[PDB]
């Protein structure tokens, strides 16, 4: 998505 | 017979975080402000993780994920700080982190005074109304299911399902341990009232985060990445009307 980021933040496991 | 609900959001609750000021060097209003920006990005990156935790909140398109995060977060931010304002020094100072407790000259100095008083004051809320822990934390999943596009999200249907559910959960926490019926309505009436006054609050400060991050560059206040580009691009829907929050009342 737009947010680069904030998109990676919530596909990433953690 | 165990809250399995209340389980879940006690267990995924973010620990504590801090902003990373330097208390030492004399207060100014670039390095407070400059100090929250930072705090926000930090705070942001635990709402995502606790949020992807959240019952049903996968559920949703991705896309919707990612705009109730980022319509929401000043809101969910602004009612956990107040909640950390009471417990820790009773609603006596604004509690940001446990290396950024605002005093009233704080208040003053970060040139937010005014907002800084109505957060206070929510505080103070939790101690007249007598919130307890299990009310806060369903008030606060509630919240980020508190703000939305005029135009819709993608799949609308879904979020109205989950809103729904967590305003039932909240009617659960209520109901039990209260047997009259008007003491259930009285107080489903007044926490309501209290999710409402949050809104207008997180719009004074969206407004005035926008305006900061317009003049950034000659105040000498930084703004981290994603913090940056969801003041420039989401916020501006919030002012402009595109996208308002839910209220329970009018
Ligand atoms: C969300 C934060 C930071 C996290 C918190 O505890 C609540 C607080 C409310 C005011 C916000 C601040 C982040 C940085 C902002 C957005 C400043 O630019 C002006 C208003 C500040």
């Amino acid at each position: 998505k737009e947010n680069a980021l904030l998109r990676y933040l919530l596909d990433k496991d953690d | 017979c165990q809250p399995i609900f209340l389980n879940v959001l006690e267990a995924i609750e973010p620990g504590v975080v801090c902003a990373g000021h330097d208390n030492n060097q004399p207060d100014s209003f670039a390095a407070l402000l400059s100090s929250l920006n930072e705090l926000g990005e930090r705070q942001l990156v635990h709402v995502v993780k606790w949020a992807k935790a959240l019952p049903g909140f996968r559920n949703l398109h991705v896309d919707d994920q990612m705009a109730v995060i980022q319509y929401s977060w000043m809101g969910l931010m602004v009612f956990a700080m107040g909640w950390r304002s009471f417990t820790n020094v009773n609603s006596r100072m604004l509690y940001f982190a446990p290396d950024l407790v605002f005093n009233e000259y704080r208040m003053h100095k970060s040139r937010m005074y005014s907002q800084c008083v109505r957060m206070r004051h929510l505080s103070q809320e939790f101690g007249w109304l007598q919130i307890t822990p299990q009310e806060f934390l369903c008030m606060k999943a509630l919240l980020l299911f508190s703000i939305i596009p005029v135009d819709g999200l993608k799949n609308q249907k879904f979020f109205d399902e989950l809103r729904m559910n967590y305003i039932k959960e909240l009617d659960r926490i209520i109901a039990c341990k209260r047997k009259n019926p008007t003491s259930c309505s009285r107080r489903f009436y007044q926490l309501t009232k209290l999710l409402d006054s949050v809104q207008p609050i997180a719009r004074e400060l969206h407004q005035f985060t926008f305006d900061l991050l317009i003049k950034s560059h000659m105040v000498s206040v930084d703004f981290p990445e994603m913090m940056a580009e969801i003041i420039s691009v989401q916020v501006p829907k919030i002012l402009s009307g595109k996208v308002k929050p839910i209220y329970f009342h009018t």
